[PDB]
C-alpha cells in the first residue's frame, strides 16, 4: 500500500542559524512527490536513511528496532516507551519474531501527526503537529538525538494508527529560512524544470 | 538575534559566521570583525610643506 | 595628493575558549576509590564509556 509524500521529509542538515536566505545544499532528503509505503508488524530495509511519519489518536506506536538481523546475532539499537519514561539501548537482544546482553549504550529519560528522520554515526530528527492520508503541508524536522554508538544498521522495525515510510536520497535542495532561523519552505531541485530553475537562480520567485 | 534552541553558529550571506551561542550562559553573541582598513596620507607637495 | 600607503588592523588582546558547563564525568570512585579490589587470577575489567 502507498501514499504521496508531497512536500514532507525535510530537516535542518546542520546546527546553524540562517535568516531570510535561500541556502542551497546537497544531502540525504526525501524526494518530493515520491510514493511512501503505508502501514497500519512488518520488517523493512533502513536504506541510506529513513523518513517515518505516523498519524494517531490512541498512541499505538511506541518505538523502533535497528541493525542487520534484529534477533540475538549482534548489538541492535532499541527505543521503547513505557508510561512516563523513554528507554533507549543497544544490547544483543533475543527479540521475538513478532514483538509489540553486552550494552555499549543504555539511556533512560487521527489527531496527532508525529514525524521522524533516522540517518547515519546515528541521528534522530522529529516533528509533531495536531491534525484533523498524510497531510498536504510543510515544516522541517528539528534534531532531537545524536547517538555516538557506530552500530552497523541496514534493516529496521516498528513497535506498536496509519503510518508511512520513505527512504532518503542524496539530492540538491534549496531551503528558505525566515526572519526567526526556521526553515519555512523548500525546493527539491530535481523535481521539475521550474524547480531546476529556482535552484539555478537561487530564488523562490522566478521572473519571465 | 533569536536562534532556535539547537542552533550553535549563525551565518550571513557569503557564509560569513555572524554569531555564536555561548554554551555557559545561553546568550547569542553578534560577531563584529576586528577593525581594519586602508591608511591614506594627505599631503601638499614636499616643495610646499612636510 | 592623497596616497594610500598602509593597512590599519586592531590586533587581539588575548584568547577566549568556550565549551559546555563540564558535566557527565566518569565515576572514577568505582575503579580508584572502591571499597574492594580484585584478585590476580580474575580482575575487575570495566568498559569505561
Ligand atoms: C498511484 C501511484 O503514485 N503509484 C506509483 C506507481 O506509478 C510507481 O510506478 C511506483 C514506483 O514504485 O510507486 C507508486
Ligand atoms: C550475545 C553476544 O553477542 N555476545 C558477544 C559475544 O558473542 C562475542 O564473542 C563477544 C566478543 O567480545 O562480545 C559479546
Ligand atoms: C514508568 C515505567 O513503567 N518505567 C519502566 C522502568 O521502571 C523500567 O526500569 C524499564 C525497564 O526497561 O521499563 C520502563
Ligand atoms: C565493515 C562491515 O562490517 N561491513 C558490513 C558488510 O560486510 C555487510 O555485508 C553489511 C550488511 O548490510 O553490513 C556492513
Ligand atoms: C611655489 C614654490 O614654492 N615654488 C618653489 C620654486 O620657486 C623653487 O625654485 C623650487 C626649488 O626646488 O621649489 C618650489
Ligand atoms: C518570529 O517570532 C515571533 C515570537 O517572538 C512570532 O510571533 C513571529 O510570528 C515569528 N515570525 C515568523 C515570520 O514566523
Ligand atoms: C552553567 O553554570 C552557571 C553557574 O556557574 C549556570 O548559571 C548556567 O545556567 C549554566 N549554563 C549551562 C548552559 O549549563
Amino acid at each position: 500500500a502507498y501514499t504521496n509524500s508531497f512536500t514532507r521529509g525535510v530537516y535542518y542538515p546542520d546546527k546553524v542559524f540562517r535568516s531570510s536566505v535561500l541556502h542551497s545544499t546537497q544531502d540525504l532528503f526525501l524526494p518530493f512527490f515520491s510514493n511512501v509505503t503505508w502501514f497500519h508488524n512488518p520488517v523493512l530495509p533502513f536504506n541510506d536513511g529513513v523518513y517515518f511519519a505516523s498519524t494517531e489518536k490512541s498512541n499505538i506506536i511506541r518505538g523502533w528496532i535497528f541493525g542487520t538481523t534484529l534477533d540475538s546475532k549482534t548489538q541492535s539499537l532499541l527505543i521503547v516507551n513505557n508510561a512516563t519514561n523513554v528507554v533507549i539501548k543497544v544490547c544483543e537482544f533475543q527479540f521475538c519474531n513478532d514483538p509489540f546482553n553486552n550494552c555499549t549504550f543504555e539511556y533512560v529519560s487521527f489527531k496527532n501527526l508525529r514525524e521522524f528522520v533516522f540517518k547515519n554515526y546515528f541521528k534522530i530528527y522529529s516533528k509533531h503537529t495536531p491534525i484533523n492520508d498524510l497531510p498536504q503541508g510543510f515544516s522541517a524536522l528539528e534534531p532531537l538525538v545524536d547517538l555516538p554508538i557506530g552500530i552497523n544498521i541496514t534493516r529496521f522495525q516498528t513497535l506498536l494508527a496509519a503510518y508511512y515510510v520513505g527512504y532518503l536520497q542524496p539530492r540538491t535542495f534549496l531551503l528558505k529560512y525566515n526572519e526567526n532561523g526556521t526553515i519555512t519552505d523548500a525546493v527539491d531541485c530535481a523535481l521539475d524544470p521550474l524547480s531546476e530553475t529556482k535552484c539555478t537562480l537561487k530564488s523562490f520567485t522566478v521572473e519571465k | 538575534k533569536k536562534f532556535l534552541p539547537f542552533q550553535q553558529f549563525g551565518r550571513d550571506i557569503a557564509d560569513t559566521t555572524d554569531a555564536v551561542r555561548d554554551p555557559q550562559t545561553l546568550e547569542i553573541l553578534d560577531i563584529t570583525p576586528c577593525s581594519f582598513g586602508g591608511v591614506s596620507v594627505i599631503t601638499p607637495g614636499t616643495n610646499t610643506s612636510n | 595628493g592623497i596616497y594610500q600607503t598602509s593597512n590599519f588592523r586592531v590586533q587581539p588582546t588575548e584568547s577566549i575558549v568556550r565549551f559546555p558547563n563540564i558535566t557527565n564525568l566518569c565515576p572514577f570512585g568505582e575503579v580508584f576509590n572502591a571499597t574492594r579490589f580484585a584478585s590476580v587470577y580474575a580482575w575487575n575489567r570495566k568498559r569505561i564509556s
